[PDB]
């Protein structure tokens, strides 16, 4: 059924499966007219499709144009989006493809069924947590790829880089959504955070800085104490 | 005018024949029903006073056989049962007439009721969906199952309405997901009114019949049947004209003939409020909605 606090750790066995965001997919920025009305622009999204044991991030860049000519995008934006995720497994060998995928939002589960009809073994979830992948266009270079791109485009990232070589994917998964979640409520900070201390720094294919352990620990716990204190300055606390 | 006679009523029993019913008391003097219109389906029904648990009856049509009721005492229901020699039967009705032991199908000659609800049902249609070849009538109860409710357990027992099911692949065509899923008509006009019922009183046929199985046998299988052929219509952008106007007759005789204290249990609120007020059709059944906001605007 649904995945939640109770069943977290599922997401760290051996059965293949894929989480799927679409939040980012459908991106407009809002503007008024030389009438003085309002229209939107759309900019280049992307569909966050992440295997959480392993940190592959399937990136498919959306690019504006498939929205050229079509009505009701919202709503297009989710069938789209079930779309690409199902010929990404149709493009999969078998032994590679899913046996699950959990979807971030509720609205994606018939797009998605139904687009996978033809896999009646892979099971489509929906989950009860708020996770922060939302924020993967704060992570500079995701979010720079998605902007240049001129055409559609499949782009893979590993979002732990390194990390399970000296962590496990529970701990990866969890770092991740600390991460996310900082940037989420403070972006400014969060960044400020990461990148203050100019001797630490990002390997060209590496997707954050190349923390020690020892500077991981300081690192996780200053981004808890911007979410504790974000929700202070939120709730006045 | 036909006649259902009965051998006895040894048990006491309240007896439905079409949306009319009537108690009859343990070992009362009670020799059937007459005066029962020729040219449509009719059903009988029973619930015991004893049980109130199994509804059951019988689907039939008198011009196809010359059928009369006796209680099982080993089975513990009233059964249906044809009558082969001609004279026998002539000769035992009218020996019940001149005691006048039958109560007479109380019609009224202004009312239409039976005719709209079963406009469009016939007897071989329902003996495709009440397989018993053996018998020119049906038996149905509350209990029975449908053939998609046994995909998700006895075969011969079973209820074989159309399977309809808006997330398979006989509903969706492969590269039109969203088109079709949003917009049934694919569904609707191609594999079903062309592809498996060929026309629309086929169509309206099962969907009539599966509601007098809600309504008489509180058959819940037979409650999501209705409710789904309701929804595929008017979950369909195009819809042939005739077919919508007609709906809106069929159902509106549905409606006003329901129970209102059962309404709660057998009508959907999802499904009506979707049709009357999302739906494509949701400006097409004028009389339907307006009986529905009369009668029921809680469930809305
Ligand atoms: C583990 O399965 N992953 C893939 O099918 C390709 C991929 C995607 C993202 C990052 C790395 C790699 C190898």
């Amino acid at each position: 059924g649904a995945m939640n606090s109770s069943n977290y750790a599922e997401l760290f066995n051996n059965d293949i499966k894929l989480f799927v965001d679409d939040t980012n997919v459908y991106r407009v920025t809002v503007h008024k007219t030389f009438e003085g009305n309002v229209a939107t622009k759309a900019i280049n999204g992307c569909i966050f499709t992440l295997n959480p044991k392993t940190g592959h991030l399937f990136l498919k860049i959306i690019h504006t144009s498939v929205w050229a000519g079509q009505k009701r995008l919202s709503q297009l934006a989710k069938w789209k989006t079930a779309e690409e995720v199902s010929a990404l497994v149709r493009s999969l060998p078998k032994e590679e493809q899913p046996k699950q995928i959990i979807v971030t939002r509720k609205a994606m589960l018939d797009p998605l069924e139904v687009h996978m009809l033809d896999f009646p073994n892979i099971a489509i979830r929906p989950t009860e947590l708020r996770l922060p992948f939302s924020a993967a266009m704060s992570i500079d270079k995701l979010s720079d790829v998605v902007m240049k791109a001129t055409e559609p485009q499949m782009v893979l990232f590993n979002i732990y880089d390194d990390w399970l070589d000296r962590i496990s994917s529970y701990t990866a998964f969890s770092r991740l959504t600390l991460l996310l979640r900082a940037l989420k409520t403070n972006e400014e900070s969060a960044k400020m955070i990461l990148l203050s201390d100019p001797t630490i720094t990002i390997k060209s294919y590496h997707l954050w800085p190349s923390f020690t352990d020892e500077q991981w620990i300081t690192i996780e716990s200053q981004m808890r104490d911007l979410i504790l204190t974000e929700y202070g300055r939120k709730y006045n606390v | 005018m036909n006649t259902v006679p009965f051998t006895s009523a040894p048990i006491e029993v309240t007896i439905g024949i079409d949306q009319y019913s009537f108690n009859v008391k343990e070992n009362q003097p009670f020799h059937g029903i007459k005066d029962i219109p020729i040219g449509h389906v009719h059903v009988i029904h029973f619930q015991h006073a004893d049980n109130s648990s199994m509804r059951y009856g019988y689907w039939f049509d008198c011009r196809m056989g010359n059928f009369y009721i006796q209680y099982d005492p080993k089975d513990g229901l009233y059964k249906m049962m044809e009558e082969r020699d001609g004279a026998k039967f002539e000769n035992i009705v009218h020996n019940f007439k001149e005691r006048q032991m039958m109560v007479s199908y109380p019609k009224i000659d202004e009312d239409d009721t039976w005719y709209n609800l079963t406009e469009f049902v016939q007897m071989d249609k329902i003996r495709k969906i009440v397989r018993k070849d053996e018998n020119q009538f049906s038996y149905v109860d509350s209990s029975m199952t449908t053939v998609q409710e046994n995909e998700l357990s006895d075969p011969a027992h079973s209820l074989n309405y159309t399977v309809i099911n808006f997330k398979s692949r006989e509903a969706i065509r492969p590269g039109h997901e969203m088109e079709d899923f949003l917009d049934k008509s694919y569904y609707l006009n191609t594999v079903m009114l062309q592809g498996i019922f060929k026309n629309s009183s086929n169509y309206f046929g099962e969907l009539q019949f599966a509601f007098l199985n809600a309504m008489f046998f509180g058959n819940y299988g037979s409650s999501l049947q209705w409710h789904a052929m309701i929804e595929l219509i008017c979950s369909s952008a195009t819809v042939p004209k005739h077919m919508l106007d007609k709906l809106d007759e069929i159902l509106y005789y549905q409606i006003k003939t329901l129970p209102e204290q059962y309404s709660d249990i057998l009508l959907n609120e999802r499904v009506w409020n979707i049709c009357l007020y999302s739906s494509f059709q949701k400006n097409s059944l004028h009389n339907t909605e307006k009986i529905m906001e009369n009668k029921y605007p809680e469930l809305l």
